[PDB]
């Protein structure tokens, strides 16, 4: 049996500015199989508004997922992203890098 | 300009979450196209280009036949499950697809999958079935017995799957032919003490061919750089991360030369 670790990656899509229009993407990559759980979430609060693009497959076997929310940057609060794959023991949080 | 077309389908054993037992998705260059699964049992346009343009008939025949698929793919898994004696849950995947290059040259794909591991390869050239274990070739030499159906897989590769990647560039010229120009920003960032950290991003381009480089002086490029991914910005377009250890930043996207100065 052979199945793999995602890779997680926290970044912004506009760069980065306090007080302006901007949003929040977490990159699922590189992960098997495809039962997942990831949420968004704002100084230690889940996100409830947040979309996410459908599972989506890879050549190497492996599938990625984007979920992304709107935000309003600021240097007060900090963003991090929660995912619990089978192969974590514990549920691995990523911080946004701003 | 390098273009791919490819399917993938995705088969679990158990799903034990209320999660489609099949998933059958398309896809043109890393864009969704077309999907399909298991509790819906219809076939979804995912692009706009292709949602009233392409005719009707073809999401009502091709439901039909992805619903035919799915039978077929369970009883696949279901009987691979039997043979390694296995309880619980497993994936079962398979890809098929094509790939125009600038040139014109052709070059075609079909692939099936065990667990996330290679089970068997598709050669079209020498019309053959690569088997990687036991179990593999057991399936291998039922499929190589029929013949009509590997002539059909490779003449569907060499002509076919071009003709409908044609087909579909032709659909959504605007959006898949389209070029974007990325926004390239110089940012300095101390992450160890007195290690100062020089980075260089690039946000909001198509498509996502993109080459990026650290130059000293304006003469010479270093061997300390850090790349990082082409990520989705979420609007469709890309980004692109470059860093070094501490003078100008060199971005090259569609042909343009981008210079940058600290
Ligand atoms: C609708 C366009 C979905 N097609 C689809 C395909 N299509 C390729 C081809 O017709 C099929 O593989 C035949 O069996 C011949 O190889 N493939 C796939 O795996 N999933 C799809 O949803």
């Amino acid at each position: 049996m052979i199945q793999r670790t995602p890779k997680i990656q926290v970044y912004s899509r506009h760069p980065a500015e306090n007080g302006k229009s901007n949003f929040l993407n977490c990159y699922v990559s590189g992960f098997h199989p495809s039962d997942i759980e990831v949420d968004l979430l704002k100084n230690g609060e889940r996100i409830e508004k947040v979309e996410h693009s459908d599972l989506s497959f890879s050549k190497d076997w492996s599938f990625y997922l984007l979920y992304y929310t709107e935000f309003t940057p600021t240097e007060k609060d900090e963003y991090a992203c929660r995912v619990n794959h089978v192969t974590l023991s514990q549920p691995k949080i990523v911080k946004w890098d701003r | 300009r390098t273009h791919s077309l490819r399917y993938f389908r995705l088969g679990v054993s158990d799903p034990i979450h209320g999660v489609p037992e099949f998933i059958s998705v398309g896809y043109v260059d890393s864009h969704p196209i077309t999907t399909y699964d298991s509790v819906t049992r219809q076939k979804e346009p995912r692009a706009p280009w292709m949602a009233e343009n392409l005719a009707p008939d073809h999401w009502e025949r091709y439901t039909q036949l992805l619903r035919g698929w799915q039978q077929m793919f369970k009883v696949e898994l279901k009987r691979l499950q039997r043979h390694y004696n296995h309880s619980g849950s497993h994936t079962y995947q398979r890809m098929i697809g094509c790939e125009l290059l600038e040139d014109g040259s052709t070059t075609g794909f079909l692939q099936y999958a065990y667990d996330g591991q290679d089970f068997l390869i598709f050669n079209k050239d020498t019309l053959s079935w690569l088997a990687v274990d036991n179990v593999a070739h057991t399936i291998k030499q039922a499929w190589e017995a029929n013949q009509h159906e590997l002539l059909y897989q490779k003449n569907w590769l060499e002509e076919e799957c071009i003709a409908w990647l044609k087909r579909f560039l032709e659909y959504g010229k605007d959006t898949l032919q389209r070029t974007e120009p990325p926004l390239v920003r110089v940012n300095r960032k101390e992450t160890f003490p007195g290690v100062t950290a020089l980075f260089c991003k690039a946000h909001g381009f198509y498509p996502p061919e993109i080459y990026m480089t650290w130059m000293k002086n304006g003469e010479e490029i270093v061997q300390e750089i850090d790349y990082g991914d082409i990520l989705p910005s979420g609007d469709g377009t890309y980004q692109a991360w470059a860093s070094i250890e501490l003078y100008s930043c060199h971005v090259e996207h569609s042909g343009v030369h981008m210079v940058l100065q600290v």
